[PDB]
This record gives C-alpha cells, structure tokens and sequence, in this order.
C-alpha cells in the first residue's frame, strides 16, 4: 500500500499521525495523502517527479493573489509536496433558489474571477505559470484522433461543429483561469449566515488564459440563471465574451471523455460521449 | 472527477 | 459590545447573517478587530488608522507569500485596496487552531517536535528578512529600543508605583548598548497566544501565525525573547539549538530584551484600551 510504503515519510511531515487513519487520493500525476489540515503530494511517476519543484512554484504563487479566499499554500517541499488543506465545503445548487444566497454567492464569485484578472498581468504569475499556444487546435487533433473511432456518424458531424467553432476563439491569454472551476472545486463556510467563500482546490490545470473558460464551468455547474447573474454583477455581459463562452462549454463533454478514454476510465468515456454515439 | 475541465 | 452595536450596520454588509454573540473584537493600537468563525475585520479607530490600511494589506500579503511552513492571515482584499489613501476596513482569513498549553512541553518528544516547527517560522522569517523585496516592503525603524525604553518611561511609569519604576529602569538599562539589528521579519508579539495548532491526529502541528501587527525588520532575538517569556528557558534551548541560534552574542540579546517582553505587553495594552492585558503587564510594577 501507498500509507505503509510512505510511512517514514508520513511520520517525519505528520508526527504522531496513525497512517492507516489517513486517506489517499489516486491523481493521474500524484497521490494525495489526505490529513485534517493539509495533503501530502507524491509524484507517481518520473515526469510528475520532474514537474513537482513548477508545481510548488505555482502554488506559492497563487498563495500570494487577492482572489479574496485561500488557495492550498505550500507548507514544505522535497520528493513531495505539503499543501495546506482549505476548510469548508462545497455549495449545493439548490441553496441559489434563495435569491439572497445567489446574490452573496454571485458577489463572492466576481471577487474571485477578478483577482484571477488582474492577477494575469502580474510577473511573478506570467512566468510561473503554464501558457500553451493553440491548446484549443491541439485538442480538437486529440479528439479527432482519439475520439472520432469511438462516435456515431452523426455523432463526428457535432462534434467536427463544435470543434471548428475553436478556430473562432483568439489565443487570449490575459487572465489566471483554474481550469476546472466546478462546483466541487470552490469551498464554503455553511450555516454561520449566509454562506461566505472559503476557498478554491483543484489547481492542476491553472494557466495564463481565457476567463471565459472559467465562467463556462460556472455556468456548467450550476446553469444559466446563475452565470447570467454572475456576468452582469461583473460587466462581464457582452456578446463577444457569451460566444466564447459558449463555445467552450460545448467542449466539456468532449474533455470529460478524451481524459477518460486515456485513464481507462469506462464510466466517464461512456458519460462524456453520450449523444456522440 | 467531469463535465465542466473534468 | 459597542463596538459590535457601532458598527452593526457595516458588520451586516460584510458577515451577512451573522448575529454579534457569533463575534468576539481583539483591541489594537489602531484598529479594533472583530472575529468571526472564518475570518476577521479590522476596523480603524481614527483616520489616521484607516489611512494605515492600504498598506497593512500589502504587508499581509507579502506575508502570505513567504516559507513559512505555516499559515498566515491573508488579506481577502482586491490588491487595488493597497493604493488606496484610506480603506473604511480590511479583511482577512482567520488562521484554525488553538494555543498550545505550556503543559504540553513536559513531553520531551512533543517539546522537540514543538521546537523544530518553531524553527522552520523561524529560519522562513529569518531568510525573508535576507530578501530585499520584503526588506523594502516592510517598515524598519532605526533605535526602536532607545525610543522603547523613552515609550515605557513617559506611558506607563506614570502607572508603576516607585518600586516598579526601579525595577523597570533595570531592565530599560540595557537596551541603549544592545545592538540595532535589521537582519529578519520580525513578528514582534510571539507570544503562545498567536501560534496556533492543530491537536487533533497527533503530535501538535503548527497551524499558523496571527496578530502581525507590530511585524517588521528587526531582530530575530525579539521573537526568539516572547518564546522564552511564554515557555522558559529550557524549551527556548532546544529551539536556539535546533536552529543554530544558541551563540552567547544572541542568548545575550535575548536575555534582555525578554527582561522587556511584560513592559511591552503593557505599553500595547495601554495604547490599545486592553484594561486586563495592561493589569497583567503591570504586575510586578505596581
């Protein structure tokens, strides 16, 4: 097991810590150790090895934004890497039925997307972070090669759409963008008044990009009302934005399916690809 | 995991 | 608290939903911070204190940026806030975890555990005051024990019986020859009520650091003195030599500014209306 082959290591960054009362989560790139207060990061293979001294880079970086919550801050690095755990939990769409949860929900959101905005042409963050050209184009070549064997004729034609749609999108590479700003992944402080943000998780995909990428997984989350409601206390309303907007959230089925396709995921394949096949 | 991206 | 009852309305705007038994106010010289479960809000007293804002937000996020091996406040501000002339407030997190009892220390593993969590704050802090982006964003006052001791004497000597007042100008007598060192991020009020813990799946675990308002460049022996003014000078031992800190140039720094660490509770008690801290701080001198 990962607790007992770690368990030198465990003992040393959690002293006292019955390892067997801990956790572990099986990333593509690590394993998660899971402690009440922070996670032990462990690389399983030589590339994420490599990767792991950018990673903590990166997470120091965004430790140091005003987003206006906490992000998971690097507490020890060496190979692993120690992340502080963010407290609270995610926000169940239903709780935006009441329309002053949706309104302090969707403020908190502003606050954050544009903390990511500013922070887009902040130094520290241009070069500590990934910027990939064309990770659009070099997507819609995974999904053709990839993909396209498994779908239905009709199945190509919408997804050879939705696709082609990508070429419409300019390179923007003006803002930090998550990457995969779920539901699951921005956490809350619950029944203390109205809920208030703890913090976001899940930065593995963070980059310099497109901000509509993140408002699309918002929308994605948590549906139309509410990203409507998000746009508008942001200015962030314009046509030009709604295009890209919608433009990659059509992809988002496609992304689920071209990841699970190449963990062997069978139940994601099968989710991501349903009405491509 | 997952539909929004994961 | 009044305080609470004056600033009820701006409180509902910022802890929506919040009721004030859910909140509880830490005096400061200039600000008045009022905690909640998840975070805290530092009200400014004055408006030279709300002027004072901009760049405790800056301060805090520099801070937030450090190797620390631990946790600190982050302010919850856009960084527009640190060009601000004034801001009416700042927010920042609040850092989980609890004191840790003196107690506790009996343990020798737990102290040795204890003291090398102290001293990877310690070596962050240290190593960061070596750093000339912090340097230049911190404040760095030139013959603060000179103008300690000059503080001490015109603020709180009036509140020392002529018993006290001798005592104080033992312990005062020292600091004009102590050397001025610039050289570390100085917390300035280590004390064990701002580092907090987590005892819940084991040993203790350094949670984080608050209370950053006295933070600056300075000696690093001041914070290594409230360690020793809250613990003793056993475990301050153990952190001097785990950190390889135990040169009698720095146990003798110490040594006097620890004499110092009650008269500088009472003189922030005093500036900051905190009648039972200043009783405490005071006791002794009256």
């Amino acid at each position: 097991g990962i607790l007992q082959a770690n368990r030198v290591l465990l003992s040393r960054l959690l002293p006292g810590v019955e390892p067997e009362g801990l956790t572990v989560r099986h990333g593509q790139f690590h394993q998660v150790v899971i402690a009440s207060d922070r996670v032990v990061c462990l690389p399983r293979t030589a590339a994420a090895a490599a990767r792991l001294p950018r990673r903590a880079a990166v997470m120091r970086v965004l430790a140091g934004l005003d987003l206006g919550c906490r992000t998971p801050r690097p507490l020890c690095e060496g190979p692993f890497l120690v992340l502080s755990r963010v407290p609270g939990a995610p926000l169940e769409a239903d709780a935006l039925e009441d329309s002053k949860v949706a309104e302090v929900v969707a403020a908190q959101y502003v606050t954050l997307l544009s903390g990511l905005a500013s922070a887009g042409a902040d130094e520290k963050v241009r070069a500590a972070l990934p910027a990939p050209q064309g990770r659009w184009r070099q997507f819609a070549a995974d999904v053709r090669a990839e993909l396209f064997p498994l779908m239905s004729d009709g199945g190509c034609r919408q997804a050879e759409r939705e696709l082609a749609a990508l070429d419409s999108l300019p390179d923007i590479t003006e803002a930090v963008v998550h990457g995969n700003l779920g539901a699951e992944n921005v956490l809350w402080v619950r029944d203390d008044g109205l809920p208030r943000l703890s913090g976001v998780i899940d930065w593995d995909e963070v980059s310099i990009g497109d901000p509509a990428e993140d408002l699309a997984a918002i929308g994605a989350g948590y549906g139309k009302d509410f990203l409507d409601q998000v746009l508008t206390l942001g200015g962030w309303s314009d046509r030009r934005m709604a295009t890209r907007i919608a433009t990659i959230r059509a992809t988002f089925a496609l992304q689920q399916a071209l990841s699970a396709c190449r963990d062997g995921d069978e139940e994601e394949l099968a989710d991501g690809l349903t009405g491509y096949r | 995991k997952a539909x929004r991206a994961s």
